């Protein structure tokens, strides 16, 4: 029951650790206003397409209808006078924003045979480890710490989203993953999304492989004509 | 020792069934994605021509697309307009410091 | 004994400065070079997908 925060371009996936500086200095007000809470949270949302500013607060529409609910760790300020660290705990879709009333309606269902439907996450956690290995991007030591053997994976629906978050596929895309309701469409479309990377991952590489060895193909060449050079 | 050889086996068929349908699932997704067109491929080889600098200053582009830009306004000839364009190959050929340049 | 030892330190201090200056000067020159070559990569990748 706060106003519309300015999100202004920070995205924070599920089970990410995320960092917000808003450049506006209204909300460092908010944000010392709430320091009185003994449960003191805060709200992260998605903007919409067209991103602006000015729009969050002369109108309360653009912001998307999901939110994502959360509780602060620590304030710094160590360069600038706004650094807030953010997190995806508690996800939220808001009936009508513009009408702030909300409701956890975090729906999970899922068949009573859950035998065959862990057969997709191993299949998601191998693309993930091979657009990791054919395109790193982040740390190793997370994949160890958490693993799919662990039986510590309480939330296969956050790990699952925590693997889609390594796509850099834009925001818009997220959201259409979020609207779906099933949770094998959504798991298809985040393969699908690991795959859409995967593509581009894939012709970068055989890219910087063939500009590389023409470079190769050129030099070695020049080194067989400057033996040529100095026997003559 | 028969039974144990069998379900051994059939513990790996059944493996490899699951395996086998899931990865066939995922070659069909495979399939469905690589519909998308070329366009979208050399789409994101054209995003990478324009992405591995940072800025536009300090080079022939800068200089070819005012110039440019200007071709686009004053309305060039088929001739005048293909010949400053070879020639603006060639001053793509050439340096950024020839004094020839 | 301490006066030469402050002389000794500071002939190495000397030196250690002067020697700190001409690495430094050899990294500046040589990140030119890798600069130059490496940003001929990139338009020698702009170049191929041209």
């Amino acid at each position: 029951h706060l106003p519309l925060i300015a999100i202004t371009r920070n995205p924070v996936f599920p089970r990410f650790i995320k960092i917000i500086e808003v450049k506006n200095k209204k909300l460092v007000e908010l944000l010392r206003r709430k320091v009185r809470l003994a449960q003191p949270y805060v709200g992260v949302f998605l903007k919409r397409d067209d991103s602006n500013e000015s729009d969050v607060v002369e109108s309360l529409d653009e912001i998307y209808h999901t939110g994502t609910f959360a509780q602060i760790h620590e304030m710094q300020d160590l360069g600038d006078k706004l650094r807030m660290i953010v997190m995806g705990h508690r996800r939220v879709h808001i009936s009508r924003q513009l009408e702030m009333v909300e409701v956890e309606n975090v729906v999970h269902e899922d068949f009573q045979v859950t035998e065959e439907v862990k057969a997709l996450t191993a299949e998601i956690v191998k693309t993930i480890r091979d657009i990791i290995a054919l395109n790193p991007l982040y740390r190793e030591s997370v994949l160890q710490m958490m693993q799919a053997g662990q039986r510590v994976v309480d939330n296969p629906i956050y790990l699952s989203d925590m693997g889609a978050a390594l796509t850099g596929a834009e925001s818009h895309e997220l959201q259409d993953v979020l609207e779906e309701t099933n949770i094998p469409k959504r798991l298809y479309k985040a393969l699908s999304l690991l795959k859409k990377e995967f593509e581009l991952s894939k012709l970068q590489q055989r890219l910087g492989r063939e500009v590389e060895e023409k470079i190769k193909q050129t030099h070695r060449k020049y080194l067989l004509q400057e033996q040529l050079k100095i026997i003559k | 020792i028969p039974k144990r050889l069998y379900k051994a086996l059939s513990l790996l068929k059944k493996e490899f069934e699951l395996s086998k349908l899931q990865q066939r699932l995922g070659r069909e997704v495979e399939e469905k994605i690589k519909q998308t067109h070329r366009k979208y491929l050399l789409q994101e080889q054209l995003k990478i021509i324009k992405k591995e600098l940072g800025l536009e200053k300090d080079d022939k582009d800068a200089i070819e697309e005012k110039f440019r830009e200007r071709l686009k306004e004053l309305v060039v000839p088929k001739h005048v307009m293909d010949v400053v364009d070879e020639e603006l190959s060639k001053l793509g050929l050439l340096d950024n410091h020839s004094s020839e340049f």
